[PDB]
């Protein structure tokens, strides 16, 4: 997410057993990196290898 | 105490019949065609 | 249109005094310390001291502490230098000089830094 | 003829005069813009 | 109180150096250093001011550096009219801002 430029990324890392889809279930997302970027961000997009 | 967003470090190596020159508003051959500072330069300068 | 006027050609004995007068116009009179310099003939320059026309602040050089005095009148915007106890060597020629900026130079320098209006000529000659 | 080359190299010695010399010269250009700071001070602290 | 050369000579176009060599006490640890020229029983012109700062009028073809206890006037382009007494100047901690021998510049 941005807030005032700031760009702020929350990660949660979890061993889960299912291959079909999302297990269900409630965890936490802890802040790890805040950067200071000031940059208008409107899209994105992924990669895989 | 104070805190700016970026400072850039300008390196350079000059004659000494020329160190006067770098500063805002000095001209010659280096303060003209070598290094020249915008008149609302925001910095220090460093020499030896 | 600044413009500045002194006194004559004077000639005194040895251990007279002289009186000179330096009269500007043009500018604001109070708002620049007038400065001072002499020259033998064929010599180089030398200063000798600097006047205040404001609250009459004056200083010397160590050279001629004791044997020159200023006073001012603002009422007619007029400096005058006086030497007094003359000697052979004094005769040269003299000068008053305004300094370049206006006393409002917080960290400038003033009246420190210099001269960019420098005066017409006062020759004094003093011979037996 | 007419064609000189622009840049003319310095005879740095050691034994010329010190008006001759090479000076190293780094000028440390400040800027903040609206973007957040990032090269502050730090602080100076106390004993608790 | 400070020492420059007493006669220097150059040529048309050339750029010539004049150097003013002072202490570390008035002009070494103080960038208030001037030149000044005048021409034979002529009044005095300030040309060069705090170090290389010009008064307007002046032309750029005067210009000035410092480097330790050594102030240096440089001219680009050399002309005739250049021809006239140049003085270095410095605060030396008192009455105060006195020329030198007096460099005379001749061009051949």
């Amino acid at each position: 997410k941005n807030i005032d430029g700031y760009f702020k990324i929350y990660s949660k890392h979890t061993p889960i057993n299912l291959v079909r889809d999302l297990p269900q279930g409630f965890s936490a997302l802890e802040p790890l990196v805040d950067l200071p970027i000031g940059i208008n961000i409107t899209r994105f997009q992924t990669l895989l290898a | 105490d104070l805190c700016f967003t970026n400072v850039y470090a300008d390196s350079f190596v000059i004659r000494g019949d020329e160190v006067r020159q770098i500063a805002p508003g000095q001209t010659g051959k280096i303060a003209d065609y070598n290094y020249k500072l915008p008149d609302d330069f925001t910095g220090c300068v460093i020499a030896w | 249109q600044v413009q500045l006027v002194q006194s004559g050609a004077e000639v005194k004995k040895p251990g007279a005094s002289v009186k000179v007068s330096c009269k500007a116009s043009g500018y604001t009179f109070t708002g620049y310390y007038m400065h001072w310099v002499r020259q033998a003939p064929g010599q180089g320059l030398e200063w000798m001291g600097w006047i205040s026309p404001v609250s009459g602040g004056t200083n010397y050089a160590q050279k001629f502490q004791g044997r020159v005095t200023m006073t001012r009148d603002t009422s007619i915007s007029t400096a005058y230098m006086e030497l007094s106890r003359l000697r052979s060597d004094d005769t040269a020629v003299y000068y008053c000089a305004r300094a370049p900026l206006f006393p409002t130079g917080v960290l400038a320098g003033d009246y420190y830094y210099y001269g960019m209006d420098v005066w017409g000529q006062g020759t004094t000659v003093t011979v037996s | 003829f007419n064609c000189y080359f622009p840049l003319q190299s310095y005879g740095f010695q050691p034994t010329n005069g010190v008006g001759y010399q090479p000076y190293r010269v780094v000028v440390l250009s400040f800027e903040l813009l609206h973007a957040p700071a990032t090269v502050c001070g730090p602080k100076k602290s106390t004993n608790l | 109180a400070l020492t420059q050369p007493a006669s220097v000579s150059g040529s048309p176009g050339q750029s010539i150096t004049i150097s003013c060599t002072g202490t570390s006490s008035d002009v070494g640890s103080y960038n208030l250093v001037s030149w000044y020229q005048q021409h034979p029983g002529k009044a005095p012109k300030l040309m060069i001011y705090e170090g290389s700062k010009r008064p307007s009028g002046v032309s750029n073809r005067f210009s000035g550096s410092k480097s330790g206890n050594t102030a240096s006037l440089t001219i680009s382009g050399l002309q005739a009219e250049d021809e006239a007494d140049y003085y270095c100047c410095s605060y030396a901690g008192s009455s105060t801002l006195v020329f030198g021998g007096g460099t005379k510049l001749t061009v051949l």
